[PDB]
């Protein structure tokens, strides 16, 4: 027997912490609905009373409505959901004080599953920006169209990122392989203001093009190696890990 | 006879350093 | 458990009166929050386009393209934009007829917006 | 006979361990639904009453719920289904008190089963990780276009593996034979970081391509007699055994 | 045992408006999980390709797929993708067009990927 | 996500045969090979066919001008220890060349 | 007002013979945010169809 | 008259050892 633990404001409003080896004392007062309140996105299956006719049952969506009909209503609700299987012990009151206008659920399970989620996303953003311990590559060279060129242009051992200034437009880089042909690399635009080009491969010549000029650049420190992408991110700090099962 | 123009190759010439600073978003 | 004359046929026909409905004008909502028709969003060309078989395109705005009002950057440069053409040319044509069909900003927003694309002077494929 | 047990909350929540040689105590009273569940994914055949009119029978999927109709309701329901045959002894009681809201069973044999599935794979994937006895061949040479090169090279006589740093993309690996002919052979990317191929064949010659630039690699010990797969699996300590029967 | 006037036929015609409806702007869900139209895949074809008759073909990719923010690998390198071609080429064409269809990471991840695949730089087929 | 990759063969394996019959196609016909190589699972752990199963096949319809390879069609292959799967897939050149 | 911009649109090509393009004009946007449906033939710049 | 192009077969001249170093693989 839970019993509905009644608010601050009034005693009409009680709140009950879900538990599935226990049940719900109802104290239904004569004349009055109860609104029992299920979780959002449950799907009603079906219910069961003590009697059909003590209690009158109106339900729509995931809101429940009852009322007694009849002297002595001491029955029982068993409804089941796809979720879960609720309980109630459905007491009158024979004097009709301390009603139970509607009884709200809390789901213990459910809220430590929010919140550990939260608290993850929360940890994930804060080992993406910390950005600890970064090896920056500065031996960048180029030679062409000047006017098209970026203003810096650096790599971290996994992305290479081409720096902007404030009127040049953006321009379209390739990547150059070793007979000189070249083809497409995927690209993010980040930086404050959009003015950094981040492409997602390191090496040793890229291609910049805007309408008809070019501009060669030329990564003069090249390491064949790299770091190893251990964790599946673009982090060493946050891991990539299989939810799907299956 | 006649194929696909390719685009213009940059000249090899004036080959000189991108960075003249070091960048911000380097922290430096 | 559970509770349960009429002659004149060619001179006649040629003086039928031709009336077009008059228009009235309107207002634009929030200024701030739009881009017009007829604006012009100037793009690099990614991929370099064979007009063989029918495909897709990909171009990445080179400028921030700012609200009718001019104050608010709506697509920000870098954007994404997706196009495709099809059909191929016919005899004497030297221009294909490219559709864009949506731009990706680098924040994340997503519209879709289904315009000619034009050349670097707004001429038509 | 089974009685089912109480838990610490409420006592008309009860549980019962499923014995095919026994049937089960049912301590109903008046006007007190009671809610029995059939296993998950379970498929009712058909149920069948001591009495129809003394209990009320009312079926959704692997709900069943039963509650009495008349006085002296002293009879049972056996109910089939595909995997088990259920027993219920209902003795109504006079005095409406030890009710049985809810009656859940707890099956021994599947999970007794599941634990001898678990038990399995786990020693399957030990079996597999032990990677003991293992011998290894590192006399590979190579010659052609060595900017597509592994860094390392190798094979422990089943399979040959192709190590590429973090920068290379990784090539098409090719099947070379007497006559110089190139044709496919499967292959799979291992490796935490995804830069291992393993091709599953051991082979004197090899062939490397990646765009327009092509790398051969050889075989300096090669062993035409290998070691034989007694087992079926890629390990010499996991069998493939046959379950279809037939 | 159990319980139960109307003339200018041609000006009139051609002074027809053309209104097209306007767009709104969306925003992309989880971009870290994502990988939005127009990204471009590099894989390197392993089957020889000969288009005498329809037939599957098979490449895997060289480098890692990055999600649209750029900060989670989405499809490891050496995920095999799978495609087909058909209907031949036609006199003139000197490209034919290659749908590929599924793509398989190598921890066991299946994504269904209709999209073109086109050359090295973006040109179709 | 695949549900088990120790009892699955994917999309796109290259299995490698040996053809047994000799083919001439004025006729319509059936063809045969035998696998020359053990064939893993996906997971590359478990031998899921046997060397030296029998794969079974037919052409039809002939060539046409200009033409110089015929669609083959598998459709079935049966393991030496008994097992029996009907793929329904294209037959390719050493390379994987269709026909 | 003026710098009002104006959108038109053309389809059809030309036939031979004909050294013009009938050009609709659809709608127009002044800088002020007026924005009125004007379906109306374009021509040049002393009134000539197209 | 014309046939199809083989691909480029690499040169057997430069024919040196894949493994400079022993792998972390192999364990040593």
């Amino acid at each position: 027997l839970d019993v509905p633990s009644s608010s601050r404001y009034d005693h009409r409003i009680r709140y009950v912490t879900y538990n599935p080896a226990d049940v719900v004392q109802v104290d239904t007062v004569l004349g009055v609905a109860t609104h029992i309140m299920l979780e959002e996105g449950e799907q009603y299956l079906t219910h069961a009373f003590g009697d059909s006719e003590a209690y009158a049952f109106a339900r729509k969506g995931r809101h429940i409505f009852i009322k007694p009909q009849a002297e002595l209503a001491n029955t029982n609700l068993i409804v089941v959901t796809d979720r879960r299987s609720y309980k109630f012990r459905l007491q009158m009151r024979n004097d009709r004080n301390g009603a139970m206008y509607e009884l709200a659920f809390r789901y213990p399970d459910t809220q430590a599953r929010q919140t550990r989620e939260a608290n993850a996303r929360a940890a994930v953003e804060a080992a993406f920006e910390q950005r600890v311990g970064a090896y920056y590559n500065l031996k960048y060279m180029m030679s062409g169209d000047k006017d098209i060129a970026p203003v810096n242009a650096w790599d971290d051992g996994r992305f290479t990122y081409f720096k902007f200034s404030a009127n040049a437009d953006l321009p379209s880089i390739y990547f150059v392989d070793a007979e000189g042909n070249e083809s497409l690399v995927p690209r993010t635009t980040v930086g404050s203001s959009n003015n950094i080009i981040a492409v997602h491969k390191v090496n040793p010549k890229w291609m910049i093009r805007l309408g008809n000029r070019a501009l060669a650049i030329f990564n003069e420190a090249y390491d064949p190696n790299g770091v190893p992408n251990d964790t599946g991110t673009a982090s060493p700090a946050v891991r990539r890990v299989n939810k799907g099962g299956n | 006879c006649a194929s696909a123009p390719k685009p213009k190759q940059p000249s090899d010439f004036n080959r000189e350093p991108v960075n003249k600073t070091v960048p911000v978003e380097i922290q430096r | 458990l559970t509770a349960g004359g009429g002659g004149g046929g060619e001179l006649a026909e040629k003086l039928q009166p031709m009336r077009l409905s008059g228009s009235s004008a309107g207002r634009l909502g929030n200024r701030d929050m739009l881009i017009t028709q007829g604006t012009q969003l100037d793009c690099v060309l990614e991929t370099r386009l064979v007009t063989t078989q029918p495909g897709m395109t990909t171009c990445h705005l080179t400028r921030d393209v700012y609200s009718t009002s001019g104050r608010v950057v709506l697509l920000d440069r870098g954007s994404k934009v997706v196009g495709f053409y099809q059909g191929g040319l016919r005899q004497g044509q030297a221009r294909i007829f490219v559709q864009w069909s949506r731009i990706e900003t680098p924040s994340g927003v997503v519209i879709n917006l289904d315009s000619p694309g034009t050349g670097p002077l707004g001429e038509a494929g």
